[PDB]
């Protein structure tokens, strides 16, 4: 029982630390995609 | 078999951790990458100029 509560507790602790890579992922792909944005516009420009 | 059952989805939670870290690493690697590469775009802005 007590090993199990213990293990159960790292389980959510890993899971937690999961949802936050998930946060960081999600931001590096805004930035990515705003950047990409970025490089589009420059791209518009070098045609001009 | 409770143990058993931590043993099966603990290592599962840690793989997909570490694939996690794996989107990371490649992401901001990309990231990285861009910005040395928003770097010479910038070069090639003051050739625009």
């Amino acid at each position: 029982n007590q090993h199990i509560i213990r293990l159960e507790s790292l389980q959510a602790e890993i899971k937690m630390l999961s949802d936050r890579k998930r946060e960081l992922e999600h931001r590096l792909s805004a930035t990515l995609e705003e950047n990409d944005l970025l490089q589009g516009t420059v791209e518009e420009l070098q045609d001009r | 078999q409770h143990i058993i059952r931590l043993e099966s989805l603990q290592a599962e939670i840690k793989m997909l951790s570490d694939r996690k870290r794996e989107l990371e690493h490649r992401l901001s690697a990309t990231l990285e990458e861009n910005d040395l590469l928003q770097g010479t775009v910038e070069e090639l802005q003051d050739r625009v100029l």
